């Protein structure tokens, strides 16, 4: 009954590794793509004038 | 009777020293699989951690 349990709770610690660098990642490229997309309108200044 | 009944006791009690080794190694065995496991798992944490 122990193992049982484990199957149906226990997690898998390589499994939700490679899910917390995949994120890490995402989170971090999105936060790389948000600053080059902040950007974007300044483009529009340079006809202030 | 009494040198036979310490034959009988005797036997008996042996029968159950056996047993309850015989429980203890199983569950030693049983110790030794889960050791392995979680050493192993511990030592990927470790390097994926170093990482």
């Amino acid at each position: 009954l122990t193992s049982a349990r484990s199957r149906i709770e226990d997690s898998d610690y390589a499994t939700e590794v490679s899910n917390m660098s995949r994120a890490q990642i995402l989170q971090q490229a999105g936060t790389s793509v948000l600053a080059q997309a902040n950007q974007v309108p300044q483009n529009v200044l340079s006809l202030l004038r | 009777s009494l040198t036979k009944q310490y034959l009988s006791v005797s036997n008996s009690i042996d029968e159950t020293v056996a047993r309850y080794k015989a429980q203890f190694t199983q569950l030693d065995t049983m110790m030794s699989k889960l050791n392995n496991t979680s050493s192993y798992l511990t030592q990927q944490f470790t390097a994926m951690n170093k990482s």
